[PDB]
RNA sequence: AGGUCUCGUAGACCGUGCACCAUGAGCACGAAUCCU
RNA sequence: CAGAUACCGUCGUAGUUCCGACCAUAAACGAUGCCGACCGGCGAUGCGGCGGCGUUAUUCCCAUGACCCGCCGGGCAGCUUCCGGGAAACCAAAGUCUUUGGGUUCCGGGGGGAGUAUGGUUGCAAAGCUGAAACUUAAAGGAAUUUGGCGAAGGGCACCACC
C-alpha cells in the first residue's frame, strides 16, 4: 500500500476526486475519524485527506486480490444510490451481488436455498446497512466498508473514508476499486489507459433518465 | 483523599489492561512503584516503562503488552513470616506453577521465591499473575 | 506444554492475535484470520506472498480493529511511512 | 402425504387422557374430506376399561 | 469485611459481638428465658402423672382428631 | 367483499410471468388461454384467474410491476444503464475549489495545477439550524 | 418497581417547588408535576366569523383571540382525554404530538 | 388495614392505658 | 442413511480432507452439522440424561404442558458439551437435546499439580464460571483425590476426563439447568485464561477452506 | 391597451363533569424412555 | 342510599397570618452514606476565563453589552451501547468482585407478636429516643412471560344486541 514508487496517483485520480466532490463530508464527526480528516473549514464541512483514502483503497484491493476465487466476494448495497455499480463490479470481477432487501438469513440459516458464506464481505454504508454486519458477525467474515465521517465504526476491519451521498463519488470509487483489483490480478495493464467509461457506474433519478432520453437519440 | 499510592497505581494499570490500552499514565511516582515495576520487568510480564521526573510527584509511562491478567494490592500491610507464606499462596495464588507474590523485606523488595531462597520474610505488598 | 521428559501435553496451542495479544476462544466466531496480498517490486502484480493477520472479537465488536490492522501493516512495511 | 393416530381411554391412572400423533397433511372441511380421507373407529377391550382408536 | 486497618480490632470485636447478639439461635442459646421456658428444663426426658385425656382436632387440610393426654 | 386469495394471485402471477406473448386485454381470449395452458379443477376459480390476468395486463400496460420478470421488459434496464455518453461530466475544463482545499493540494504532492480555480471564503458560518 | 427515570415531574436538584391548584377540580398539585396546557382560541369559531364580517361597522377588522392557560391534575387529564397512556418501550418519547393542521 | 390507623388505635389505647395508670396507682 | 452435506465445511469433511477437529477449533469455524462430530467421535462418545423437567403454560382452555430435557455428552479424554431442548413429547425432546449437545462441545486442557510427571489429572489453574446467580469455581487438586463437588457437576467432570478437582458453590444450585450452564461456563473457560506456557508468538498456518477451496469450487457449483 | 393575478384547497381541534351499583358455602387436580 | 353521623352543596368554632416560649416528627425518597483514583462517545444547558471570521449600539478605531465558531474547570441533567455488573427492572455507576483487601461511620438476619410491655430519659401538653420476652406460623417477600378481569383506553363486529 504505497510502499512502491508505482502505486500512487499520477495526475488524474486527484482530478477525478476534485470532480466528484469526494473531499466534502458531513458536519458531525466520529470519535474514530479524527486521524482520517485533515481539519475543519468554514460552513461546517470536514475536509478529509486523500493520501489516507488512497492507502485504504490499496489495502482493500490487497484484501480482494488475496483470495484466489473471485466468486467468494459478496458485495451488498441496500440503498438505491449504488445498487447498479455493485452489479457492474460483480460483472467485471465475478463477485456475488446483493442489491436491495438483504434478507436476514443468507449467512446463518442453513435450510434456505440462498445459503452463502464467502471469504469477503464488501458493503457500502455501515450507517444504513447496520443489518448485514451483525448477521455476518456469527461467521468468521471480515468486513470492507465505505465509511462516512458520521458513520459508526462497528464490526469494521478496513474503513475507507469517502463521501457516500452523491452517486458520482460512489460510482467513481467503485470504478477505481475494480481498476485496482484488475490491476493486481493482471488482466489489465498498469500504464495503458483501459478506461472504457466511468459513466457505467453512475446512478441517477428517473426524471433525469427521461430528460436524457428526450435530449439524446 | 489519596491514601495508598501503590493501590491506585495498580488499579489504574489493571483497568487499562482489561480495557486494552498500551500506554498508561500513572499519576504519582513513589519509588515502591519503581521497585514493583522492576520486579515486573525481570519477571518478564510487562515490557519497558518510562519515568517522568520533575520538582513534584511526576508521572509513569508504562508500555504494555498482552501478558498481564491482574495485579492487586493487599491492604493494610500484613506481616507474613516464612512459616505462613504457603497459606497465603494457597488462598491467594491461582496456581502452583506460576503467579508471584511480592513482599518488602529488610534485604529489599522482591517476589516470594527469592524470599524463600534467601530465608527472609517481611510485610506484604501485593501480587500479580 | 512440555514435561520433565519433553513431550507436548496439549493437543494444540490456540492462536493469539498479532495486535491484541489476548487468546481467542473456541466459540468466538467474531475472531477472524484476515489475509492480505504482497505486490511485486517492479511490475505491480500479485505473486503469492501472504501476510495473515488476526484480531479478537472484543475489539471487532468495539470497532477499533481497523487502526490495529493499520498499525500492524505499518510495522510490517505495507502502509507508507509518510501517510 | 399425511396420517394421524388418535387414542383415548384409561391410561396409567384413573383419569381419562387422550394422545394424538400427527404427521403430514390432512384436510377437515369441504367435500374433499369424503374421497381423500378414510376413517376407522374401533373399540379395544382392555382389563381396566375400553380404549378407542381413531385413524385418518 | 469493612474496617481494613492494622490496629482496628476491638471495633471488629464489638461489631461482631453485637451482630452475634442480633441472632436467633445464639439468642435462645445464651439467655435464661429460653431455657426456663422449656418445661423439661434442658432435659431429654421427664416423668409425670396423667390427670385427664384430651382429644384435640387436627389441621384443616387433614381432618381428624388426635388422642392426647394431659401430663 | 371481493378480494383475491393467495392461490389465485400466485397462479395468475406465474402464468403471466411464464406466458406473455399469447395473451391480451380481452377477457374471453386469455380465459381460453387459461383453459389451454393450465389444468384447472373448477370454473369459478378459472373466472377468478382470467379476471386477475386481465387486471394485471391493465397494470402492465401503464408500467412495470414488482411481482414479475417478463423477458419483453427485461434487457430494457440493461440497455438503459449500459449506455456510454460522449462527455463523462467529470473531465471538465472548470473545477471550482475552496481556499482550504487549495492549501490541502499545496501540501499533498503538487504545487499548482492549471485547472484550479479559487473562490473567496464565506462571511459567516451560520450553517447549523436553530434548534435551541 | 420503578416506572420512569424521573417521577412524573421535573424536579432534579431542587427538593421542593411551589404547588398550584387545578382548573377542573381544586386539587393541590406541584408545578413541575402538573400537566399544563396553553391553547390559542378564537372568540367565535369558523361558522360565526362571517356573521361577524359583513355585520360589522369596520371592514377588515381583525378579531381578537382567547389566550388562557390551563393546568390539570393527571387524573382529570386522563379522564378528560388530555394525555393518553402508551407502551413501555414507546413511553420514552418527549416530543409533542405532530400538528398537521 | 393500613399502618396509619393501627398506629392511631395504638395511640388511643396507649392514652387510655396511661389514664388508667394515673388513676390506678 | 447416507450423508448429503449442506455446508461447504461438511462437504470438505466428507471429502476426508480434515484429519481431526483440532484445526476446526484452532481456526474456530462454526460447527452446524451434528454428523461431522459423529463422523469424528465414534464409539468413545456416550451420554446420560440429567433431568426431565415439566414446564407449563396457561391458556384459555386448561394448561399447556411442554417438556425440556437436559443432557450432557462427552468423550472421556477431552471434549464435552451440554444441550437443552424443549418440546411437547419426551422423545423428540431428548433427540433434539442430544443433537444440540453434539452441536456445542468445547475442547479442554488438563494441567499438573506442583510436579510434572506422566499425564495430567486436574485443571491447570483456578477457573470460574458464572451465569444466573450460581458461582462455580474449579480449583486444582493433587493426584488421586478424585472429583469432589455436588453430584451432578461431579458426574459432568467425570465426563470431562478430569480426575481431580476442588469445587465450591454459591447460591441456589437447586436449579439444575442454571447450575449445569454455570459449571459448563467454568469448564469452557479453560482456554480463555493466559498461562506462561503459551507466550511465544504462534505461527499462522493456512485455513482449511483456503487450502481446499479449489477442490470445493471444482466439486460444487 | 387589457378588466375576476397565478397554482391544489381537512374550509371539521364547541365544552367540562355524568344517577345508584353490595355479596358468593367448600369438599372437585394427575408429571415420564428407548429398540430389534 | 336499604342504611351514609361518607362522595356532593350552604353556613361554620379552633386553625390557616405576625411576634415570642415550646416538641423534634415525614414517601424528611436519587427509597442509592463521605472522600479519593481509573475505564467510551455525542448534542445542548448555567457560571467564570481564553482564542477567532463576520452583524448590531447606524458606516473609522479601542475594548465592551448582544451574537456565531471552539476550548478549559466546577454543577443540574439528556440519548445510544455485547466496557462491565445484577435475580431482573435497570445503572456510566448500582462498574473496576472467587481474578474477592483504597480509607472510614451507621445499620439487617424467615414472617408475626412489635416498634409492644417494662426500665431509663426530655416535655406545659401531645409525644420523641433507647427497647424485649413468652407463644404461634412454612411461608411472608422482589423481578418478569403467558389466558383471566377491569364502573381503563384505542380499532372493528353480532337482529341469539340496540335504534
Ligand atoms: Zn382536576
Amino acid at each position: 500500500s504505497g510502499a512502491l514508487d508505482v502505486l500512487q496517483m499520477k495526475e488524474e485520480d486527484v482530478l477525478k476526486f476534485l470532480a466528484a466532490g469526494t473531499h466534502l463530508g458531513g458536519t458531525n464527526l466520529d470519535f474514530q475519524m479524527e486521524q482520517y480528516i485533515y481539519k475543519r473549514k468554514s460552513d461546517g464541512i470536514y475536509i478529509i485527506n486523500l493520501k489516507r483514502t488512497w492507502e485504504k483503497l490499496l489495502l482493500a484491493a490487497r484484501a480482494i486480490v488475496a483470495i484466489e476465487n473471485p466468486a467468494d466476494v459478496s458485495v451488498i448495497s441496500s440503498r438505491n444510490t449504488g445498487q447498479r455499480a455493485v452489479l457492474k463490479f460483480a460483472a467485471a470481477t465475478g463477485a456475488t451481488p446483493i442489491a436491495g432487501r438483504f434478507t436476514p438469513g443468507t449467512f446463518t440459516n442453513q435450510i434456505q436455498t440462498a445459503f452463502r458464506e464467502p471469504r469477503l464481505l464488501v458493503v457500502t454504508d455501515p450507517r444504513a446497512d447496520h443489518q448485514p454486519l451483525t448477521e455476518a458477525s456469527y461467521v468468521n467474515l471480515p468486513t470492507i466498508a465505505l465509511c462516512n465521517t458520521d458513520s459508526p465504526l462497528r464490526y469494521v476491519d478496513i474503513a475507507i473514508p469517502c463521501n457516500n451521498k452523491g452517486a458520482h463519488s460512489v460510482g467513481l470509487m467503485w470504478w477505481m476499486l475494480a481498476r485496482e483489483v484488475l490491476r493486481m490480478r493482471g488482466t489489465i495493464s498498469r500504464e495503458h489507459p483501459w478506461e472504457v467509461m466511468p459513466d457505467l457506474y453512475f446512478y441517477r433519478d428517473p426524471e433525469e433518465i427521461e430528460k436524457e432520453e428526450q435530449a439524446a437519440a | 483523599v489519596r491514601m495508598n499510592v501503590l493501590a491506585d497505581a495498580l488499579k489504574s494499570i489493571n483497568n487499562a489492561e482489561k480495557r486494552g490500552k498500551r500506554q498508561v499514565l500513572i499519576r504519582p511516582c513513589s519509588k515502591v512503584i519503581v521497585r514493583f515495576l522492576t520486579v515486573m520487568m525481570k519477571h518478564g510480564y510487562i515490557g519497558e516503562f518510562e519515568i517522568i521526573d520533575d520538582h513534584r510527584a511526576g508521572k509513569i509511562v508504562v508500555n504494555l503488552t498482552g501478558r498481564l491478567n491482574k495485579c492487586g494490592v493487599i491492604s493494610p500491610r500484613f506481616d507474613v513470616q516464612l512459616k505462613d507464606l504457603e497459606k497465603w499462596q494457597n488462598n491467594l495464588l491461582p496456581s502452583r506453577q506460576f503467579g508471584f507474590i511480592v513482599l518488602t523485606t529488610s534485604a529489599g523488595i522482591m517476589d516470594h521465591e527469592e524470599a524463600r531462597r534467601k530465608h527472609t520474610g517481611g510485610k506484604i505488598l501485593g501480587f500479580f499473575f | 506444554m512440555q514435561n520433565d521428559a519433553g513431550e507436548f501435553v496439549d493437543l494444540y496451542v490456540p492462536r493469539k492475535c498479532s495486535a491484541s495479544n489476548r487468546i481467542i476462544g473456541a466459540k468466538d466466531h467474531a475472531s477472524i484470520q484476515m489475509n492480505v496480498a504482497e505486490v511485486d517490486k517492479v511490475t505491480g502484480r500479485f505473486n503469492g506472498q501472504f501476510k495473515t493477520y488476526a484480531i479478537c472479537g472484543a475489539i471487532r465488536r468495539m470497532g477499533e480493529s481497523d487502526d490495529s490492522i493499520l498499525r500492524l501493516a505499518k510495522a510490517d512495511g505495507i502502509v507508507s511511512k509518510n501517510f | 402425504k399425511g396420517c394421524e393416530v388418535v387414542v383415548s381411554g384409561k391410561l396409567r391412572g384413573q383419569r381419562a387422557k387422550s394422545m394424538k400423533f400427527v404427521d403430514g397433511l390432512m384436510i377437515h372441511s369441504g367435500d374433499p374430506v369424503n374421497y381423500y380421507v378414510d376413517t376407522a373407529v374401533r373399540h379395544v377391550l382392555l382389563r381396566q376399561g375400553v380404549l378407542g382408536i381413531k385413524v385418518k | 469485611g469493612k474496617c481494613r486497618g492494622l490496629r482496628t480490632a476491638r471495633k471488629l470485636r464489638s461489631h461482631r459481638r453485637d451482630q452475634k447478639w442480633h441472632d436467633k439461635q445464639y439468642k435462645k442459646a445464651h439467655l435464661g428465658t429460653a431455657l426456663k421456658a422449656n418445661p423439661f428444663g434442658g432435659a431429654s426426658h421427664a416423668k409425670g402423672i396423667v390427670l385427664e385425656k384430651v382429644g384435640v382436632e387436627a389441621k384443616q387440610p387433614n381432618s381428624a382428631i388426635r388422642k392426647c393426654v394431659r401430663v | 367483499g371481493r378480494v383475491r386469495t393467495k392461490t389465485v394471485k400466485k397462479a395468475a402471477r406465474v402464468i403471466i410471468e411464464k406466458y406473455y406473448t399469447r395473451l391480451g386485454n380481452d377477457f374471453h381470449t386469455n380465459k381460453r388461454v387459461c383453459e389451454e395452458i393450465a389444468i384447472i379443477p373448477s370454473k369459478k376459480l378459472r373466472n377468478k384467474i382470467a379476471g386477475y390476468v386481465t387486471h394485471l395486463m391493465k397494470r402492465i400496460q401503464r408500467g412495470p410491476v414488482r411481482g414479475i420478470s417478463i423477458k419483453l421488459q427485461e434487457e430494457e434496464r440493461e440497455r438503459r444503464d449500459n449506455y456510454v455518453p460522449e462527455v463523462s461530466a467529470l473531465d471538465q475544463e472548470i473545477i471550482e475549489v475552496d481556499p482550504d482545499t487549495k492549501e490541502m493540494l499545496k501540501l499533498l504532492d503538487f504545487g499548482s495545477l492549471s485547472n484550479l480555480q479559487v473562490t473567496q471564503p464565506t462571511v459567516g458560518m451560520n450553517f447549523k439550524t436553530p434548534r435551541g | 418497581t420503578k416506572k420512569r427515570r424521573n417521577n412524573g415531574r421535573a424536579k432534579k436538584g431542587r427538593g421542593h417547588v411551589q404547588p398550584i391548584r387545578c382548573t377542573n377540580c381544586a386539587r393541590c398539585v406541584p408545578k413541575d408535576k402538573a400537566i399544563k396546557k396553553f391553547v390559542i382560541r378564537n372568540i367565535v369559531e369558523a361558522a360565526a366569523v362571517r356573521d361577524i364580517s359583513e355585520a360589522s361597522v369596520f371592514d377588515a377588522y381583525v378579531l381578537p383571540k382567547l389566550y388562557v392557560k390551563l393546568h390539570y391534575c393527571v387524573s382529570c387529564a386522563i379522564h378528560s382525554k388530555v394525555v393518553r397512556n402508551r407502551s413501555r418501550e414507546a413511553r420514552k418519547d418527549r416530543t409533542p404530538p405532530p400538528r398537521f393542521r | 388495614m393500613r399502618a396509619k390507623w393501627r398506629k392511631k388505635r395504638m395511640r388511643r389505647l396507649k392514652r387510655k392505658r396511661r389514664k388508667m395508670r394515673q388513676r390506678s396507682k | 442413511k447416507e450423508w448429503l452435506p449442506v455446508t461447504k465445511l461438511g462437504r470438505l469433511v466428507k471429502d476426508m480432507k480434515i484429519k481431526s477437529l483440532e484445526e476446526i477449533y484452532l481456526f474456530s469455524l462454526p460447527i452446524k452439522e451434528s454428523e461431522i462430530i459423529d463422523f469424528f467421535l465414534g464409539a468413545s462418545l456416550k451420554d446420560e440424561v440429567l433431568k426431565i423437567m415439566p414446564v407449563q403454560k396457561q391458556t384459555r382452555a386448561g394448561q399447556r404442558t411442554r417438556f425440556k430435557a437436559f443432557v450432557a455428552i462427552g468423550d472421556y479424554n477431552g471434549h464435552v458439551g451440554l444441550g437443552v431442548k424443549c418440546s411437547k413429547e419426551v422423545a423428540t425432546a431428548i433427540r433434539g437435546a442430544i443433537i444440540l449437545a453434539k452441536l456445542s462441545i468445547v475442547p479442554v486442557r488438563r494441567g499438573y499439580w506442583g510436579n510434572k510427571i506422566g499425564k495430567p489429572h486436574t485443571v491447570p489453574c483456578k477457573v470460574t464460571g458464572r451465569c444466573g446467580s450460581v458461582l462455580v469455581r474449579l480449583i486444582p487438586a493433587p493426584r488421586g483425590t478424585g472429583i469432589v463437588s455436588a453430584p451432578v457437576p461431579k458426574k459432568l467432570l467425570m465426563m470431562a476426563g478430569i480426575d481431580d478437582c476442588y469445587t465450591s458453590a454459591r447460591g441456589c444450585t437447586a436449579t439444575l439447568g442454571n447450575f449445569a450452564k454455570a459449571t459448563f461456563d467454568a469448564i469452557s473457560k479453560t482456554y480463555s485464561y493466559l498461562t506462561p506456557d503459551l507466550w511465544k508468538e504462534t505461527v499462522f498456518t493456512k485455513s482449511p477452506y483456503q487450502e481446499f477451496t479449489d477442490h470445493l469450487v471444482k466439486t460444487h457449483t
